[PDB]
RNA sequence: AUAUACCGCCAUCUUCAGCAAACCCUGAUGAAGGCUACAAAGUAAGCGCAAGUACCCACGUAAAGACGUUAGGUCAAGGUGUAGCCC
């Protein structure tokens, strides 16, 4: 019949069964458009209607009704089938994503720049990276076990300004959006020595996570925990060592890393505090003294105490490595460029 | 416009006291207005110790010598902000003075918020008011404590939104997050009236000096 | 916009750091005034701790 | 729950026109009838014929203008005159629109033996009354 | 005949930009710690294996001692040492060729 | 054949008023939490209620009545997915 026909949208809604008893709580087919490759005025009879499917004027004259030959109609059908096959192949194939720390992990995966601000603010210079995606469940009487997604997101412009945030949502993409839009309002500014490394070694203990960061020369690379590698790439640090001990909780790790990096003391601040030239000694430069910092105010003529023995709390791992007693089969392993 | 922007904006920053606010008050005036009176020694807050001259019969006394310098800095900053056509928002949850404070704001062409501070007036202003709303360029606390003696949430919100805050801190207040704290009594009617008059005079002087400078530049 | 970490540094420190990093396109209206006339103490957040040992408040009595 | 001619709010993202946004109990109150003929009046005949013709006209104009009709048609009958007022998008070229107008008018006039006319009002996009 | 001409060409600039040729390479390997040796060679009996190294995957990149601009990408500018094979992902054959060309 | 694939049209709590995206804040940025009116972090578009409308009022009756609940009913209104019959 004819009056029993329906629209494409209603038929697709009925066939796909997007809603129902099975889809209500989770107790494969996908929509395909049949109008993308169909042109008005094209039928199996292969008629040419002037002005609808063929140009209204040919050689400057009004065209008349024409019918394509059987071979021409076969050619047109072959072209339509070829176009449909090519579009189906293009839809089936995809531009493969760049995997993060592992193929099935969400960490390290870039999310693109954060959404632009309302008052003419754009964050196209910022890169967004995922650090943890956890499924968190709660016991509610109304719904039994409620499921949500908590996502830890780190953003950074590669020039010191970087931040992190936590996004809770029922949908993963919504959590990503929330976290990455909230992070840019919580941007620490990390001071980098020579725009490539930290100013000094940082030993910190955030909750039950110890982070030991060692300042390293140019070209040493990022020999750090993969999360710390990602965060340092976001900040703009290119050479640093970092060892994580105790609890390796990602949230505590990120919070402690940001706390330590923000609390680090620059050379200029040290020079102003102690009123003395901060002079750099480099082995590659020999005995040449490089004055990297000078006090802003009057210089201090006190020759400072020549401390015979520094009362500094050393770390046993560093001393063991320096003396060679450490023989771990995992240290100094050759790894990909970081 | 650089010949204009430079001459009007940057020039007052070349003077230690452009608006001559130091003539608006004296240590004797603050003493008469009972500025130096503080709460009991038990109610003393730790961070207010440096500004306390001493304790007189278990009653803290606020050092008016430090109060003079802090008030000079705060009045100079407020006058400079008003001169730059900034938005000044007075905040005080002290009901007793509420009306008065509001009047002062309405008389100085600035804004007041003495009623209940709803959650997110500053951190969520883009949603509460509108995406194009302009947050205040300076917030002045006549009282830094809410009615439950906790610090006003506006202090933390303004610190979050990077809004400088002038504030009258009593002995039990927390001047840690206040940009320009003025250690002084915030309960005596005389002290609050003196603060309102001083800030009103500073803002009015700044606005009239801005008008004078703009007119003089136009006549140049 | 500006960093909302009120417990990290001061408003001046955060604003200056963001302006230097280029995140803040233009300095706020109050930045020049703060640079010209800074307060006696930088408004860095500080958590108050109660004294426990021999340490006592240096608030001398008035006699 | 009543499921008839209603659009259910899910995320406040689905755009709906004025017609779709209103449930049937609003027809006499907020959205007049999409068809206007005397067949359904008191003492008048041929209501079923008019209904069948209206259904065929709707299903025919929907397929003759694929992806062009912005909203549902408006059918008016004055004597033997029939007028189809259609809100259409501006995606298609005007040559094709005029070709379709002429073709549909002539074919409907010969099929229903009445002087059919077709008035098209073009809109840049489907007008959104609200989001559901 | 002129390997440096490729690095001077526009096609190389479009494909790689200012980054080194090994910037986007990533070894597929078991676990989080890669094997301490790369593959012996990406070209086996004139056939190319899956995921070829940066040198093998671009036939226009020739490891020649006169192609100094290409060899600079495999030597640390700050220390002057040649990156080991796992650092850049090049196979053992191409790493040996790179070392000989650099020397 | 399958309402345990669905559209479609509905039952039911509903003779209910809650459902809620999007933000903001708190917990050191942990699973979470966000109540004080002499107010102490919440705001909320939207949906529903309400309102408006029909009938004889402003009352009443209708109509309306979200999100969810019963793998609730209907493949026999019709359409349709899957599977099957084609002397
Ligand atoms: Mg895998
Ligand atoms: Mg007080
Ligand atoms: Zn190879």
């Amino acid at each position: 019949s004819f009056f029993t026909k329906l629209t494409a949208d209603e038929l697709w809604k009925g066939a796909l069964a997007e809603t129902g008893a099975g889809a209500k709580k989770g107790r494969k087919k996908k929509r395909k458009d049949l109008n993308r490759g169909q042109i008005i005025g094209e039928g199996r009879y292969g008629f040419l209607w002037p002005g609808l499917n063929v140009p209204l004027m040919k050689n400057g004259a009004v065209q008349t009704i024409a019918q394509r030959s059987k071979e021409e109609q076969e050619k047109v059908e072959a072209d339509m089938i070829q176009q449909r096959e090519e579009w189906d192949r293009k839809k089936k194939m995809k531009v493969k994503r760049e995997r993060g720390w592992s193929g099935n992990s969400w960490g390290g995966i870039s999310l693109g720049p954060p959404d632009p601000g309302p008052c003419g603010e754009t964050y196209e210079d910022f890169d967004t990276r995922i650090l943890e995606v956890r499924n968190v469940f709660t016991m509610t009487a109304k719904e039994g076990r409620k499921k949500s997604i908590r996502v830890l997101v780190a953003v950074g412009n590669g020039k010191g300004a970087a931040g992190f945030s936590i996004g809770k949502a029922t949908d993963r993409m919504d959590a990503f959006r929330k976290a990455k839009n909230r992070a840019v309002h919580h941007l620490h500014y990390i001071e980098r020595y020579e725009d490539h490394t930290i100013f000094h070694d940082i030993s910190l203990r955030f909750k039950r996570t110890h982070i030991k960061m060692k300042k390293q020369p140019k070209g040493y690379g990022l020999r750090c925990h993969r999360a710390i590698i990602t965060i340092c790439r976001l900040i703009g640090i290119k050479d640093m060592y970092a060892k994580v001990s105790g609890s390796i909780n990602m949230l505590s790790l990120t919070q402690g890393l940001f706390r330590g990096l923000s609390r680090q003391e620059t050379h200029q601040q040290l020079a102003d505090k102690k009123g003395l030239h901060v002079v750099e000694i480099r082995e590659e430069c020999g005995p040449l003294p490089i004055v990297v910092a000078s006090p802003r105010g009057p210089l201090r003529k006190d020759p400072e105490p020549e401390d015979e023995v520094p009362d500094v709390k050393l770390d046993w791992e560093d001393v063991k490595t320096a003396q060679g007693m450490k023989r771990s089969v995992w240290s100094n392993l050759k790894r990909a460029a970081t | 416009s650089t010949d204009f922007n430079d001459k009007i904006l940057n020039e007052p920053l070349k003077h230690s006291d452009f608006f001559n606010v130091k003539e608006l008050f004296s240590v004797r005036s603050l003493f008469d207005a009972r500025v130096h009176l503080g709460h009991k020694a038990g109610c003393r807050h730790r961070f207010m110790e440096p500004y306390i001259f001493g304790s007189r019969l278990d009653h803290d006394i606020i050092d008016l010598e430090q109060t003079a310098t802090h008030l000079q800095l705060a009045l100079n900053f407020t006058a400079h902000m008003a001169y730059r056509k900034g938005i000044i928002l007075f905040i005080s949850r002290n009901r007793q003075f509420s009306y008065l404070i509001e009047n002062m704001a309405r008389d100085c062409g600035e804004y007041a918020h003495t009623r209940y501070f709803r959650g997110g007036m500053l951190t969520n202003a883009r949603l509460l008011f509108g995406p194009t709303v302009r947050l205040p360029d300076l917030i002045i606390f006549l009282h830094t404590l809410n009615n439950i003696f906790e610090p006003h949430v506006a202090v933390r919100d303004a610190a979050k939104m990077n809004i400088p805050t002038v504030g009258i801190v009593d002995t039990n207040c927390n001047p840690c997050l206040i940009t320009y704290p003025v250690p002084g009594n915030d309960d005596s009617p005389l002290a609050v009236h003196l603060y309102c008059r001083l800030f009103q005079t500073a803002i009015t002087r700044a606005k009239e000096k801005r008008q004078q400078v703009e007119a003089l530049y136009r006549l140049q | 916009a500006g960093s909302r970490l009120e417990t990290v540094g001061s408003i001046f420190s955060r604003t200056r750091d963001l302006v230097r990093a280029g995140v803040l396109k233009e300095k706020p209206l109050w930045f020049d005034v703060y640079d010209a006339f800074p307060p006696l103490r930088e408004p860095v957040f500080q958590r108050p701790r109660v004294r426990y040992g021999k340490a006592k408040a240096p608030i001398q009595d008035i006699w | 729950k009543n499921r008839a001619a209603r659009v259910r709010v899910s995320k406040g993202d689905k755009p709906v026109t004025y017609e779709e946004a209103h449930a049937p109990h609003y027809i006499a109150h907020r959205k007049g009838w999409l068809s206007l003929h005397t067949g359904n009046l008191d003492g008048e005949d041929h209501a079923a014929e008019r209904t069948v013709e209206d259904v065929f006209l709707r299903k025919f104009m929907w397929g003759t203008f694929p992806g062009c009709l912005a909203d549902q048609l408006v059918l008016k009958r004055r004597g033997n005159q029939l007028e189809i007022c259609a809100v259409v998008l501006r995606q298609l070229s005007p040559h094709k629109y005029y070709f379709l107008v002429g073709y549909s008018e002539t074919l409907l006039s010969y099929f229903y033996k009445c002087p059919v006319r077709l008035h098209l009002q073009t809109v840049p996009s489907k007008v959104v009354y609200k989001y559901l | 005949d002129e390997p440096w001409k490729y690095l001077e060409s526009e096609e190389y600039q479009e494909r790689y930009g200012s980054r080194p040729v090994w910037a986007d390479y990533r070894r597929n390997h078991k676990g989080g710690v890669p094997p301490q040796r790369t593959r012996k060679t990406c070209i086996r009996r004139n056939k190319v294996v899956g995921n070829p190294c940066p040198i093998c995957r671009d036939h226009k990149l020739h490891v020649d001692f006169r192609n100094v601009k290409l060899l600079e990408q495999f030597v640390c500018a700050h220390t002057g040492i040649i990156f080991y094979a796992p650092y850049t992902g090049v196979c053992v054959k191409q790493h040996k060729r790179l070392t000989q060309a650099i020397q």
